[PDB]
């Protein structure tokens, strides 16, 4: 999808 | 207290692109603003100078702030490895919004993103702490080196950074 994560980037 | 202003001098593959400046909303989120400010000046002995934007997605945002691992797994705050979500008073209202990247509730480090759209679906999960003042056109130019999966076609770097006032 459209996330802004640090390490495990998800859809 | 007057809200602080910071600048980034952006380079594409080592070649100067332009300056981006941010207002930090210390009047809403002083702890989060201070962290970004201090990493921007380097006064603690570490920070954003020389780091890159490892993840840029056109129409969405530019992500940076990982100055220890340069890929999204690293970075640290001036308070330690992580700090809490200060509050969610401010929302992702549109292009230019400056907001904290994280790995779940209360995992703020040094990673951040500059929005190039309204990203309402992130409200209440990511702490908004600033906004682009000058150089939105530079951010727009950065954006063009990104892709759907986030990988950059050229090295987008913070050649220099610090505080204006």
């Amino acid at each position: 999808x459209l996330l802004v994560x640090a390490g495990l980037v998800l859809a | 207290m007057v809200n602080p202003t910071v600048f980034f001098d952006i380079a594409v593959d080592g070649e100067p692109l332009g300056r981006v400046s941010f207002e930090l909303f210390a009047d809403k989120v002083p702890k989060t603003a201070e962290n970004f400010r201090a990493l921007s000046t380097g006064e603690k002995g570490f920070g954003y100078k020389g780091s890159c934007f490892h993840r840029i997605i056109p129409g969405f945002m530019c992500q940076g702030g990982d100055f220890t691992r340069h890929n999204g797994t690293g970075g640290k705050s001036i308070y330690g490895e992580k700090f809490e979500d200060e509050n969610f008073i401010l929302k992702h209202t549109g292009p230019g919004i400056l907001s904290m990247a994280n790995a779940g509730p209360n995992t703020n480090g040094s990673q951040f993103f500059i929005c190039t759209a309204k990203t309402e679906w992130l409200d209440g999960k990511h702490v908004v702490f600033g906004k682009v003042k000058e150089g939105m056109n530079i951010v727009e130019a950065m954006e063009r080196f990104g892709s759907r999966n986030g990988k950059t076609s050229k090295k987008i770097t913070i050649a220099d950074c610090g505080q204006l006032e």
